[PDB]
DNA sequence: ACGTATGCTATAATGTGTGCAGTCTGACGCGG
C-alpha cells in the first residue's frame, strides 16, 4: 500500500485506470468527506485509496453504480 | 580523520594519492618522534644525531 | 595565427577527384588577406579575403 | 587545504562512490571551517517622485 | 535551493532561474519525455502549467493546496498565448479553431 | 550585377547633371517660377552633394542609408527657397540646410525614448563643456566640474545627464556568451504570485464574515465608507447619503465598529503580532 | 586542441578545463618563456664537444 | 478555452486590420520626464491599453466603478493591462512591401507560384528591372523582364498597350490578375503529353499548390503587405531597471525604422518628388520590413549598440532559443528544489534524504493548508509568519504532511525514463540530499560533487502517478532491455565476495552447525573466519506445481560467509544459488531470479538486505590499497630487457636495406604487443593464484586474497584491463594523428613514469577526454532526432487482429551465439502456430505472451526459427496493439494500452550512445567435431592443393550429429581452406587460414598476366632497388591521379602462352580482375601463373579504435537513410536474366521476365564486380553486386520484413560491438515511423492520382471502404524517409515546427492553411492539455465519444 | 505664459567601401 502498488495493479489491470480510480475515491473522501472503508491507520487519501483497491472494495463499476444511486434518492424525490 | 573509498583508485590509476598517504604517514612518523623528544625535554645533541 | 605566409592544402575538399588541393595565404597583423589556391584541373587562382 | 590521518577502506557505504566520511574530531578543531566576506550595498536613489 | 512560489518570468510568464534570482529548477524536453515515458499525464501537465505559465492555474491551484483539495485546474500557459500573437505579428493567420 | 541598395541608388547619382554657376541660375530662375522639370533637374544634380555630407556625418546615429533619404529633404527644402538673382552659388546655400536637416533627424530617431530638441541642444553644451575641462583637468569633468564653469545649476546638469543615460536591450546576452539575456532574470512588476495573490483573497474573505460577525448597523456605516462592501469610498459627512444622513452619529458608529474589531484582533492572537506589518 | 609535441616545455600537457573550451585554454610551462618576436621558447643545456 | 483545432491561414492586409486596435503612426515610445505612452506611439494606450489594471493615463477613470469608460482627453479605456499584450497594431504602409518568409523561404513560393526565378523578382524589387503585368499588344507577354533601356524602347513605339511597372508594387498586380483557376488545368493538359521526372515532379507540385491555394482560400496577393501588423508593447518591453536605467527589446528598435522610413515615404509621395529618390525609400522600406520579419537572412542583419545583430521576430519562433523549445516545451518550475545529493546507505529502496530548511519551502502552501484545519492559523500571513519564524510546532505540521507524500527525483542530463524517480522523502537536518545507492546506477549518479533537482507532486493525481509509475519500487527493470538495472556495485558487491569467498582451514574448518545463526554465532565470537570449508543444516524451500511452496532440510558443504548470506535470501529460492562466491554478475541473477519467481515485494526487501550487509561486511573485510597490493611479476626486467635487443636488432637491419621501413613499422609492433600481453599474464598468473602457500598438512593452491585483485575479481571496481597499468606494463600509446608509437610506455603506475612516458600519455588523455564533451553532442542530437519521429506510437489497440510478422532467426557469429531464439524472440507474441520439430500436435498457440518459462520448451525442442508477431507488422491505424510490441521489459508482462512506447523507445536507443561517450583474426580454429558446412561460397583449388575461397560474404557453418548449427565464422575473401566442402574436421582444428593486414586479388584462370591501362605516371607508379632491381607497381586512385587517366580502369588481363584471353570457366568472360586505388602489385608484365596465385595486394589499414566516437555516425546515416557513395544492386522482378548492351565497360542489363513481355534496362559501374554470371533463375531481390546496402533499395524491392530485418540487425551490430543491450522491439518501433509515407500508384475512387505521397494509415483507411464499396483500388508502394525527414512529414505543423526548419514548417503550413487537430504529445505538452497517452488515454478517448455521439 | 516645434543661415563644397575571413556534414535549388 505504501511501498507496493503491485497488490492493488493485480486487481484493476491498467497502471492508468488504476490512478484514475484510485484518485477519483481520494476525491470523494478529501471534499465530501466520505467515510474510509480501511482502517485509516493515519495514513492520507493517497494511500487509503488504494488500500481499498488491493482488498477489493473499490472498483470502476462499484463507484459509477453508488454515484447514480445517490443521485436516484434525489431524483425521485425532488419531483 | 576521513575514510575514504579504496574503490576511488583502481578505476581512476591515480596511484599517487597513496603515495601521498605513505610519505605523508612516514613524514609524520619524524613528526611523532621528535614531538616525543622535545615533549620529553630531552636534549640538543639527541635532537641533532637523530 | 601567426602573421606572415602558411601552405596548407585540404587532403580532399572534393573526396568526388580526393585531390589534395594546395593552398597558400598571407596572413598581415593588419591589412587584407591574400590566399593562392588549386582546383580539380590544377589552376592556379586568386582570392583576395 | 590540509593534511590528517587518512584511512582507505569501505565504511558501512557512507563512501560508496567517492563519497568522503570525515571525523568529527576535523570539525571540533574548526580545521577545514572557512571563512567568506561577503559584501552587501544600500544605493539612495533619486526617482521621479 | 528551494522554491514554492516567487518571482514570474517578463513575457515567457514562467518563473525565473537560479537561486541567485530565487527561480524553480528547468523542466527541460529531455526530463518531459522521461514523464511521458512512465505515462504520467497530469505530473507533466501540472509541470506544464500550474508549476510554470497558466496564470489561472498557478493561483488557484495554490488556494486549493491549502483548502488540502490538491485540484487539477489547467487553462493554458501564457507562454503558448505569446507564440500565438507572435506568428499573428509576422503576417500568419494563427486562430484557435474549436470544437 | 548589383543587389545592394546602397550601390543601386549611389549609381542613379553618379549619372545625374552636374551645374555649373549659370547654369544653377537658368534652372534655379525657372524653379522658384515652377518649370516643374527644373524642380526635378537641380535636386537630381545635387544628390551627390548630399551624399559627401552625409560622410561626414555616419556612424553617429543612424546608417548612411537613413542619413541620406533626410538630407535628400534639406535639399529639396533648399531648392523650394533658394535666390537665383543673388550672384553667390548654391552648392553653399544648400550645404546650411542638408547639415541642418541631417542633425535634426538624428536628434529624433537616434533615442528610443523621445528626446525633444530642447532638452538635447542644451545637452551638447553640458556635453561639450565637458571636452574642454577633462583636456586641461585630464579628469573626466563631474556633475559639479560642469556646472562650475558655465554658472548653472547642479539639478539641472545632473538631470541632463540622466537623459543621456542610454539603455541595454533585454535581448542582451550576458558575459559574452549566448547562456541567458535579461528578460531570463528580469522580474514582472504587475503580476505578485499566488501567495500575494491569496493573501488578499484569504484577508478580504476574513473581513466579509467579520463584518457579518459584527454588529449589522456597525458594519452597514464601515464597509459602505471604506468601500469595502459598497460601491464607492465615501467619507463620515459623505455616509449620509445610504440612510445614516448623520455625521456626529455616523462617526460614534464607525469608531464603535472599530473598537469591538480591535478586540477581535487582540483575541484571535494579532494586536502587536500584526502591529509590524 | 590536442597536444602537439611543440608543447615540450612551453605548454603543459595537463592544464585544461574538461569543459568545451577544453584544448584551446592552457596555462604555460613552468621554465616557458616569450621569444622576443612571440613564439615561445624553453630552456636547455648546451652539450659542448660532450 | 477549450477547443479541437489550431490553423495555419495567410494573413491578409484586411484580416491584420482585424486584430489592430488602431495605427501605430509614429516612433515615439514614452515621454522623457513622464514615464507615460507617446500620441499614437509604439507604447500608445489610445491603441494597446492601460497602464495599470483600470486606470486610464491622464487619471479621470479609475478602477471597477468605471467599468469599460472611454476617456475624452487621452482617448484611452479602462481595462485590465490584460490587453497590453493582446490588443495588436498596425501600419498603412505608403507602398506594399513583399515577405521575407514568401521569397527567401525556400521554395520561392512567390517564384513558385508566379513560375518565375529568384534573381528576376528581387531585381524587380529592388528596381534594376521592370516586369510586364498584361501587354494587350501582344508584341510584350507575361512576366518578361525589360532592362531600363529596354522599358523605354516599348514606351514610344509600342506603349499604353503594354502595362509594366517595377518595385513591390508591380509583382503584387502579377499575382492579383494571374488565375488559378486557368493556369491548373493548362499544367494538367501538358502532363498528358509526353512525361519525364523532373516536367511531371514541378507540374504536381505547382498544381498541388494551385488547388491546395484555390481550397486554402488564400489568395496570393497576401504575399505582399499593404498592412504590417504591430506586437503588442508588453510583448516587445520598454521596462526600467531598478538602476534608474530602461530596457528595450530590440522589436521597439526594429519598428522604429519600418515607421520612420513608411513615414519619410508619405512626406516624400507628398511631395511628388523625383522616382530615383523614391526608389531608395522603397528599398529601404522594404529592407527595414525584411529586417523586422527575419533580420538575418537576406543581407547583412541590422546590427545595434554593442555591434551585435537585433533580434527580429522569426527570432522568438526560431529553434532552441526559440518559444518552443526554451519557453514552452521547457519551463523553470515551481515546487522546486536543487542541492548536493550525497549517500543514503541507511535508507530502504523508496526513502530519499530531503533537508528540512528545503522541504519547508517547498511545501509552503500545504503547511498553510494544515495550519487553518488545526485551527492554528486564522488566515494565511499568519501562517506565513508561523513559518519565518520557524517556531518549533511548525516543524511537526510539516513533518505530518509530507508523511505519505512522494517527492521526484531528477538528475541531469535526463536520458532515459529512470532519469526521475520518486520516493517517499525522509527530513534531514543539513543541506545535502541523500539518495539511495542501488537506484544511483539508473540516474548514473556519482557522489562527486551531483546535483539533483527535487520536485512536489501537487496534485492527489501525481502523488498516485509518483506512487504507481515513478516509485524506485515500481521500476527495477530497464525498458532498454528486460535486465534490472538496480544492482549492487562498489562496496556492496565487495561485501558480499569477501563474505560467500572461501580460504583453506584457517580458524575451525570442517567443523558442523544447526543453522546459519550459529555460523554468525562463531565468527561474531571470534572462532571461525567467513572463509572456514564446514557443513551446515540448511532449509531450502523450492516451489511446487501450483503456488504452494515446499520446504527440504540437506546438509550443505559451504563456507561461514556462505550461511549468513542465506539469512538475507527469502524462502523460495534454491541454497545453491549463494553456495558460490558471489560477484556482481552472480548478484544481478540473485535479483532477477527473485523477481521471476517470488514477486515484487520479496525483491524490495532482498534488495536493500544485500545492500546492508554488502556495505557492512565490506566495511569489517578493511580492504585497502597498499602499494604492496600492486605486484609486479618476477620477471618483468627479463622479459623488456630482451624484447628490447629484440626491436634494436630490427633496427640495425633497416639501416643495411633490406626490412623497409613499413613493415619494420608494424613487425615491431608485434614485438612489443607480445610483451605487453607476456607482462600481462605473467601478472595476473602470479597476482590470481598467488596464494600458493597454505597450510592443513603442508600445502594447497588457492584464489589470491590481493587487495587490488579482490577488488577486481568480484567485479566491484576496475578490471584485468585497469590493473595491467598500475602493476603491468602501461601499454602503447596513440598519437593524436592516429599512427601508434612505435615504443610504448614500458612502465607502471607503481614504479612512476619518466618525462616522456607522461608527455606520450598526455595525447591519449586529451583526445579520449575531447570526445567525452564533442562527441556527446552527436549522440545526443541522435536522441532528440529519434524522440521527435516516435512521438506518436501509443498502444491504442489490444488486438491489431493481425496474423502476420516478422520472422527472427538465432544470431550467431563469432562461434558463441550472440542472441539465442530464446533472448531474441523472449516476450514476443507468437504470430503463427509454431509447435515442436515433429509437426503433427501443436506446441504453443497464436495470441500467446512468450514467457521465460515456456522460452525454456523452446530449449527443450531446439526451435529452428520463429514468426514473432512485430511492430511494423501491425495493422492499427494511428499506434499498435499491445499483442505487436508484447512484454513491457521494464514491468515483466503484457504492455498496458495507452503506454507511450514511441518516447520509451527513442529513449533506450539514445541514452547508451550518450552514457558510452586487437584485430589479428588470422585463422579459424573449430573447436566441436562436425562436418564443414560452407553457404555463399565459390572456391577454386590452386597450384598448392588448397581450396583458396574467391567469393566475399563466406560463412562457415559447425554441423553437429542430428543437424543444427552450432558455430558460425566469417571465412573472408582469398582464404585458405584445411577442408572443402562437406569434410569432417576434429576439434582443436584450422580449418581456415589467411594474413590479416592485406586483401589478396586472386585469379579463377592460369595463364600470363597482361597489363591493361596500366600507363606508367597516368594511372601506377614504379620504384625500383639495387643490383638486380625488383620493381614494386602502385595503383594511383582518382585522389592520386591525373586527368589524363580519369576514364582509364587498370586492370590485370588474364593470357595464354599464345598472347589470347583466358575465358572464365561457363561464362563468356575473358579473365580480367580490375585493380583499385594504393593496390600494391608485385608481379610485373610477362610473369606466368596459376589458378589461386595472388596478383595484387590492397592494403587494409584499421587502426582506429570505433568504440563509440566512430560507430554512432554510421547508426546516424542508418536511421536517416542516406544512400552509401557504393550501393549494391538488387533484381526487380524475378524472371529469367538476360545480359544486354554495353557503354565503354558500363554494363547495362535486358531483363526480360516469364510472365512480364516488357523489358527493364538498368545500368552498372565498369570497376565494380557483380555476384551473379548472367543466364540465371533470379528471384525478387537478389544479390548482384556486394558492398553496403541502400535502405531504400531493400524495402522497394524485398517488402518491410527485409528492411526491418536489415536495420535491426546492422543497428545492433554497432551496439553489440559495445556490449549495449536493446530489444530489437525498440529499433523496430522507428523503423516503423520511417515507413510512414508511401508513393501512391494508380488511380483511385477518391482524387489520389500519381505523384502525391500520403500517410500509409490514411490511404489504408480509404481501402476499407473501397473493398466495402468497390469502386476504383488505390494501389501504394511503400517509401522509406529518414528520421529528420519523417518528423517534418507528420499531418501535426505544430509538432513539425517544434523539432526544427521551424521557418520552413509555417510558410508550407501557412499556403496549405492546414488545422492541425492534435495527435501527437509534442502538440499537447504546448498547449499544457492532457496528454493522449499513458494517465491521459482513459480520459483524452472519454471525449472522442462526446464527438462520435453526434 | 510655458513647453514643444518649426525655420533659416548665401565663400565653395557634387559617387560609399570597412573590418573577420580553422565549421561542417548534408541537402536542395537555379543555371549552364
Ligand atoms: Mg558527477
Ligand atoms: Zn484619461
Amino acid at each position: 500500500a505504501r511501498v507496493t502498488v503491485q497488490d492493488a495493479v493485480e486487481k484493476i489491470g491498467n497502471r492508468f485506470d488504476l490512478v484514475l480510480v484510485a484518485a477519483r475515491r481520494a476525491r470523494q473522501m478529501q471534499v465530501g468527506g466520505k467515510d474510509p472503508l480501511v482502517p485509516e491507520e493515519n495514513d492520507k487519501t493517497t494511500v487509503i485509496a488504494l488500500r481499498e483497491i488491493e482488498e477489493g472494495l473499490i472498483n470502476n463499476q462499484i463507484l459509477d453504480v453508488r454515484e447514480r444511486q445517490e443521485q436516484q434518492e434525489q431524483e425521485a424525490a425532488e419531483l | 580523520d576521513i575514510v575514504l573509498n579504496p574503490l576511488g583508485v583502481p578505476s581512476r590509476m591515480n596511484i599517487g594519492q597513496i603515495l601521498e598517504t605513505h610519505l605523508g604517514m612516514a613524514a609524520k612518523g619524524i613528526g611523532d618522534k621528535i614531538n616525543a623528544m622535545l615533549k620529553q625535554q630531552q636534549e640538543v645533541a639527541k635532537l641533532r644525531e637523530f | 595565427r601567426s602573421p606572415g605566409v602558411f601552405f596548407d592544402s585540404d587532403k580532399g575538399k572534393t573526396h568526388s577527384s580526393g585531390k589534395v588541393l594546395y593552398n597558400a595565404r598571407i596572413i598581415p597583423y593588419r591589412g587584407s588577406w591574400l590566399d593562392f589556391e588549386f582546383d580539380p584541373k590544377d589552376n592556379l587562382f586568386v582570392r583576395i579575403d | 587545504g590540509q593534511n590528517m590521518r587518512v584511512a582507505f577502506m569501505p565504511w558501512n557505504g557512507y563512501n560508496f562512490e567517492d563519497s568522503i566520511l570525515v571525523s568529527e574530531r576535523v570539525v571540533q578543531e574548526d580545521r577545514f571551517t572557512t571563512i567568506h566576506i561577503q559584501e552587501l550595498a544600500c544605493v539612495s536613489r533619486d526617482t521621479k517622485l | 535551493h528551494a522554491r514554492s512560489t516567487g518571482s514570474y518570468s517578463l513575457v515567457t510568464q514562467q518563473p525565473l532561474g537560479g537561486k541567485a534570482q530565487f527561480g524553480g529548477q528547468r523542466f527541460g524536453e529531455m526530463e518531459v519525455w522521461a514523464l511521458e515515458a512512465y505515462g504520467a499525464a497530469y505530473t507533466l501537465q501540472e509541470m506544464l502549467t500550474v508549476k510554470s505559465d497558466d496564470v489561472n492555474g498557478r493561483t488557484k491551484m495554490y488556494k486549493n493546496i491549502v483548502d488540502g483539495n490538491h485540484q487539477m485546474e489547467p487553462g493554458m500557459p501564457e507562454s503558448f498565448n505569446v507564440l500565438l500573437k507572435e506568428i499573428r505579428s509576422l503576417g500568419i493567420n494563427i486562430e484557435l479553431e474549436d470544437e | 550585377r548589383v543587389l545592394d541598395a546602397t550601390q543601386l541608388y549611389l549609381g542613379e547619382i553618379g549619372y545625374s547633371p552636374l551645374l555649373t554657376a549659370e547654369e544653377e541660375v537658368y534652372f534655379a530662375r525657372r524653379a522658384l517660377r515652377g518649370d516643374v522639370a527644373s524642380r526635378r533637374r537641380m535636386i537630381e544634380s545635387n544628390l551627390r552633394l548630399v551624399v559627401k555630407i552625409a560622410r561626414r556625418y555616419g556612424n553617429r546615429g543612424l546608417a548612411l542609408l537613413d542619413l541620406i533619404e533626410e538630407g535628400n529633404l534639406g535639399l529639396i527644402r533648399a531648392v523650394e527657397k533658394f535666390d537665383p538673382e543673388r550672384g553667390f552659388r548654391f552648392s553653399t546655400y544648400a550645404t546650411w540646410w542638408i547639415r541642418q536637416t541631417i542633425e535634426r533627424a538624428i536628434m529624433n530617431q537616434t533615442r528610443t525614448i523621445r528626446l525633444p530638441i530642447h532638452i538635447v541642444k542644451e545637452l551638447n553644451v553640458y556635453l561639450r563643456t565637458a571636452r574642454e575641462l577633462s583636456h586641461k583637468l585630464d579628469h573626466e569633468p563631474s556633475a559639479e566640474e560642469i556646472a562650475e564653469q558655465l554658472d548653472k545649476p547642479v539639478d539641472d546638469v545632473s538631470r541632463m545627464l540622466r537623459l543621456n543615460e542610454r539603455i541595454t536591450s533585454v535581448d542582451t546576452p550576458l558575459g559574452g556568451d549566448s547562456e541567458k539575456a535579461l528578460l531570463d532574470i528580469l522580474a514582472d512588476e504587475k503580476e505578485n504570485g499566488p501567495e500575494d495573490t491569496t493573501q488578499d483573497d484569504d484577508m478580504k474573505q476574513s473581513i466579509v464574515k467579520w463584518l457579518f460577525e459584527l454588529n449589522a448597523k456597525q458594519r452597514e456605516v464601515l464597509a459602505r465608507r471604506f468601500g469595502l462592501l459598497g460601491y464607492e469610498a465615501a467619507t463620515l459627512e459623505d455616509v449620509g447619503r445610504e440612510i445614516g444622513l448623520t455625521r456626529e452619529r455616523v462617526r460614534q458608529i464607525q469608531v464603535e465598529g472599530l473598537r469591538r474589531l480591535r478586540e477581535i484582533l487582540q483575541t484571535q492572537g494579532l494586536n502587536i503580532e500584526a502591529l509590524f506589518l | 586542441r590536442d597536444v602537439h609535441p611543440t608543447h615540450y616545455g612551453r605548454v603543459c600537457p595537463i592544464e585544461t578545463p574538461e569543459g568545451p573550451n577544453i584544448g584551446l585554454i592552457n596555462s604555460l610551462s613552468v621554465y616557458a618563456q616569450t621569444n622576443e618576436y612571440g613564439f615561445l621558447e624553453t630552456p636547455y643545456r648546451k652539450v659542448t664537444d660532450g | 478555452e477549450e477547443f479541437d483545432a489550431i490553423k495555419i491561414a495567410l494573413a491578409s492586409p484586411d484580416m491584420i486590420r482585424s486584430w489592430s486596435f488602431g495605427e501605430v503612426k509614429k516612433p515615439e515610445t514614452i515621454n522623457y520626464r513622464t514615464f507615460k505612452p507617446e500620441r499614437d506611439g509604439l507604447f500608445c494606450a489610445r491603441i494597446f491599453g492601460p497602464v495599470k489594471d483600470y486606470e486610464c493615463l491622464c487619471g479621470k477613470y479609475k478602477r471597477l466603478k468605471h467599468r469599460g469608460v472611454i476617456c475624452e482627453k487621452c482617448g484611452v479605456e479602462v481595462t485590465q493591462t490584460k490587453v497590453r499584450r493582446e490588443r495588436m497594431g498596425h501600419i498603412e504602409l505608403a507602398s506594399p512591401t513583399a515577405h521575407i518568409w514568401f521569397l527567401k523561404s525556400l521554395p520561392s513560393r512567390i517564384g513558385l507560384l508566379l513560375d518565375m526565378p529568384l534573381r528576376d523578382i528581387e531585381r524587380v524589387l529592388y528596381f534594376e528591372s521592370y516586369v510586364v503585368i498584361e501587354g494587350g499588344m501582344t508584341n510584350l507577354e507575361r512576366q518578361q523582364i525589360l532592362t531600363e533601356e529596354q522599358y523605354l524602347d516599348a514606351l514610344e513605339e509600342f506603349g499604353d498597350e503594354f502595362d509594366a511597372k517595377m518595385g513591390a508594387e508591380a509583382i503584387q498586380a502579377l499575382l492579383k490578375s494571374m488565375d488559378l483557376e486557368q493556369e491548373c488545368e493548362q499544367l494538367r493538359e501538358e502532363l498528358n503529353e509526353t512525361n519525364s521526372e523532373t516536367k511531371r515532379k514541378k507540374l504536381t507540385k505547382r498544381i498541388k499548390l494551385l488547388e491546395a491555394f484555390v481550397q486554402s482560400g488564400n489568395k496570393p496577393e497576401w504575399m505582399i503587405l499593404t498592412v504590417l501588423p504591430v506586437l503588442p508593447p508588453d510583448l516587445r518591453p520598454l521596462v526600467p531597471l531598478d538602476g534608474g536605467r530602461f530596457a528595450t527589446s530590440d522589436l521597439n528598435d526594429l519598428y522604429r525604422r519600418v515607421i520612420n522610413r513608411n513615414n519619410r515615404l508619405k512626406r516624400l509621395l507628398d511631395l511628388a518628388a523625383p522616382d530615383i529618390i523614391v526608389r531608395n525609400e522603397k528599398r529601404m522600406l522594404q529592407e527595414a520590413v525584411d529586417a523586422l520579419l527575419d533580420n538575418g537572412r537576406r543581407g547583412r542583419a541590422i546590427t545595434g549598440s554593442n555591434k551585435r545583430p537585433l533580434k527580429s521576430l522569426a527570432d522568438m519562433i526560431k529553434g532552441k532559443q526559440g518559444r518552443f523549445r526554451q519557453n514552452l516545451l521547457g519551463k523553470r518550475v515551481d515546487y522546486s528544489g536543487r542541492s548536493v545529493i550525497t549517500v543514503g546507505p541507511y535508507l530502504r529502496l523508496h526513502q530519499c534524504g530531503l533537508p528540512k530548511k528545503m522541504a519547508l519551502e517547498l511545501f509552503k502552501p500545504f503547511i498553510y493548508g494544515k495550519l487553518e484545519l488545526r485551527g492554528l492559523a486564522t488566515t494565511i500571513k499568519a501562517a506565513k509568519k508561523m513559518v519565518e519564524r520557524e517556531e518549533a510546532v511548525v516543524w511537526d505540521i510539516l513533518d505530518e504532511v509530507i508523511r505519505e507524500h512522494p517527492v521526484l527525483l531528477n538528475r541531469a542530463p535526463t536520458l532515459h525514463r529512470l532519469g526521475i524517480q520518486a520516493f517517499e522523502p525522509v527530513l534531514i537536518e543539513g543541506k545535502a540530499i541523500q539518495l539511495h545507492p542501488l537506484v544511483c546506477a539508473a540516474y548514473n549518479a556519482d557522489f562527486d560533487g551531483d546535483q539533483m533537482a527535487v520536485h512536489v507532486p501537487l496534485t492527489l493525481e501525481a502523488q498516485l502517478e509518483a506512487r504507481a509509475l515513478m516509485m524506485s519500487t515500481n521500476n527495477i527493470l530497464s525498458p532498454a532491455n528486460g535486465e534490472p538495472i538496480i544492482v549492487p556495485s562498489q562496496d556492496v558487491v565487495l561485501g558480499l565476495y569477501y563474505m560467500t569467498r572461501d580460504c583453506v582451514n584457517a580458524k575451525g574448518e570442517g567443523m558442523v552447525l544447526t543453522g546459519p545463526k550459529e555460523a554468525e554465532r562463531l565468527y561474531r565470537s571470534g572462532l571461525a573466519s567467513l572463509h572456514a570449508r564446514v557443513k551446515v543444516r540448511i532449509t531450502e524451500y523450492e516451489k511446487d506445481a501450483n503456488g504452494e511452496l515446499v520446504a527440504k532440510t540437506s546438509l550443505k558443504d559451504t563456507t561461514v560467509g556462505r550461511a549468513i548470506l542465506w539469512m538475507i535470501v527469502p524462502k523460495g529460492l534454491p541454497y545453491s544459488i549463494v553456495n558460490q562466491a558471489l560477484g556482481k554478475k552472480a548478484i544481478s541473477k540473485m535479483l532477477n531470479t527473485c523477481y521471476r519467481i517470488l514477486g515484487l515485494k520479496p525483491t524490495v526487501i532482498f534488495a536493500d538486505q544485500i545492500m546492508y550487509t554488502g556495505f557492512a561486511y565490506a566495511a569489517r573485510s578493511g580492504a585497502s590499497v597498499g602499494i604492496d597490493d600492486m605486484v609486479i611479476p618476477e620477471k618483468k626486467h627479463e622479459i623488456i630487457s630482451e624484447a628490447e635487443a629484440e626491436v634494436a636488432e630490427i633496427q640495425e637491419q633497416f639501416q643495411s636495406g633490406l626490412v623497409t621501413a613499413g613493415e619494420r613499422y608494424n613487425k615491431v609492433i608485434d614485438i612489443w604487443a607480445a610483451a605487453n600481453d607476456r607482462v600481462s599474464k605473467a601478472m595476473m598468473d602470479n597476482l590470481q593464484t598467488e596464494t600458493v602457500i597454505n597450510r592443513d598438512g603442508q600445502e594447497e593452491k588457492q584464489v589470491s586474497f590481493n587487495s587490488i585483485y579482490m577488488m577486481a575479481d568480484s567485479g566491484a571496481r576496475g578490471s584485468a584491463a585497469q590493473i595491467r597499468q598500475l602493476a603491468g606494463m602501461r601499454g602503447l600509446m596513440a598519437k593524436p594523428d592516429g599512427s601508434i608509437i612505435e615504443t610504448p610506455i614500458t612502465a607502471n603506475f607503481r614504479e612512476g613514469l619518466n618525462v616522456l612516458q607522461y608527455f606520450i600519455s598526455t595525447h591519449g588523455a586529451r583526445k579520449g577526454l575531447a570526445d567525452t564533451a564533442l562527441k556527446t553532442a552527436n549522440s545526443g542530437y541522435l536522441t532528440r532526432r529519434l524522440v521527435d519521429v516516435a512521438q506518436d506510437l501509443v498502444v491504442t489497440e489490444d488486438d491489431c487482429g493481425t496474423h502476420e510478422g516478422i520472422m527472427m532467426t538465432p544470431v550467431i557469429e563469432g562461434g558463441d551465439v550472440k542472441e539465442p531464439l530464446r533472448d531474441r524472440v523472449l516476450g514476443r507474441v507468437t504470430a503463427e502456430d509454431v509447435l515442436k520439430p515433429g509437426t503433427a500436435d501443436i506446441l504453443v498457440p497464436r495470441n500467446t505472451l512468450l514467457h521465460e518459462q515456456w522460452c525454456d520448451l523452446l530449449e527443450e525442442n531446439s526451435v529452428d526459427a520463429v514468426k514473432v508477431r512485430s511492430v511494423v507488422s501491425c495493422d492499427t491505424d494511428f499506434g499498435v496493439c499491445a499483442h505487436c510490441y508484447g512484454r513491457d521489459l521494464a514491468r515483466g508482462h503484457i504492455i498496458n494500452k495507452g503506454e507511450a512506447i514511441g518516447v520509451i523507445a527513442a529513449q533506450s536507443i539514445g541514452e547508451p550512445g550518450t552514457q558510452l561517450t586487437a584485430a589479428a583474426e588470422s585463422s579459424i580454429q573449430v573447436k566441436n567435431k562436425g562436418s564443414i558446412k560452407l553457404s555463399n561460397v565459390k572456391s577454386v583449388v590452386n597450384s598448392s592443393g588448397k581450396l583458396v575461397i574467391t567469393s566475399r560474404n563466406t560463412e562457415l557453418k559447425l554441423i553437429d550429429e542430428f543437424g543444427r548449427t552450432k558455430e558460425s565464422y566469417k571465412v573472408p575473401y582469398g582464404a585458405v581452406l584445411a577442408k572443402g566442402d562437406g569434410e569432417q574436421v576434429a576439434g582443436g582444428e584450422t580449418v581456415a587460414n589467411w594474413d590479416p593486414h592485406t586483401m589478396p586479388v586472386i585469379t579463377e584462370v592460369s595463364g600470363f598476366v597482361r597489363f591493361t591501362d596500366m600507363i606508367d605516371g597516368q594511372t601506377i607508379t614504379r620504384q625500383t632497388d639495387e643490383l638486380t632491381g625488383l620493381s614494386s607497381l602502385v595503383v594511383l586512385d582518382s585522389a592520386e591521379r591525373t586527368a589524363g587517366g580519369k576514364d582509364l580502369r587498370p586492370a590485370l588481363k588474364i593470357v595464354d602462352a599464345q598472347g589470347n584471353d583466358v575465358l572464365i570457366p561457363g561464362t563468356d568472360m575473358p579473365a580480367q580482375y580490375f585493380l583499385p586505388g594504393k593496390a600494391i602489385v608485385q608481379l610485373e608484365d610477362g610473369v606466368q601463373i596459376s589458378s589461386g596465385d595472388t596478383l595484387a595486394r590492397i592494403p587494409q589499414e584499421s587502426g582506429g579504435t570505433k568504440d563509440i566516437t566512430g560507430g554512432l555516425p554510421r547508426v546516424a546515416d542508418l536511421f536517416e537513410a542516406r544512400r552509401p557513395k557504393e550501393p549494391a544492386i538488387l533484381a526487380e522482378i524475378s524472371g529469367i536474366v538476360s545480359f544486354g548492351k554495353e557503354t565503354k565497360g558500363k554494363r547495362r542489363l535486358v531483363i526480360t521476365p516469364v510472365d512480364g513481355s516488357d523489358p527493364y534496362e538498368e545500368m552498372i559501374p565498369k570497376w565494380r564486380q557483380l555476384n551473379v554470371f548472367e543466364g540465371e533463375r533470379v528471384e525478387r531481390g537478389d544479390v548482384i553486386s556486394d558492398g553496403p546496402e541502400a535502405p531504400h533499395d531493400i524495402l522497394r524491392l524485398r517488402g518491410v520484413h527485409a528492411v526491418t530485418r536489415y536495420i535491426v540487425n546492422e543497428v545492433q551490430d554497432v551496439y553489440r560491438l559495445q556490449g549495449v543491450k536493446i530489444n530489437d522491439k525498440h529499433i523496430e518501433v522507428i523503423v516503423r515511423q520511417m515507413l510512414r509515407k508511401a508513393t501512391i500508384v494508380n488511380a483511385g475512387s477518391s482524387d489520389f492520382l500519381e505523384g502525391e505521397q500520403v500517410e500509409y494509415s490514411r490511404v489504408k483507411i480509404a481501402n476499407r471502404e473501397l473493398e466495402a464499396n468497390g469502386k476504383v483500388g488505390a494501389t501504394y508502394s511503400r517509401d522509406l524517409l529518414g528520421i529528420t525527414k519523417a518528423s517534418l512529414a507528420t499531418e501535426s505543423f505544430i509538432s513539425a515546427a517544434s523539432f526544427q526548419e521551424t521557418t520552413r514548417v509555417l510558410t508550407e503550413a501557412a499556403v496549405a492553411g492546414k488545422r492541425d487537430e492534435l495527435r501527437g504529445l509534442k502538440e499537447n505538452v504546448i498547449v499544457g492539455r492532457l496528454i493522449p497517452a499513458g494517465t491521459g488515454y482513459a480520459y483524452h478517448q472519454d471525449r472522442m465519444r462526446r464527438r462520435a455521439a453526434g
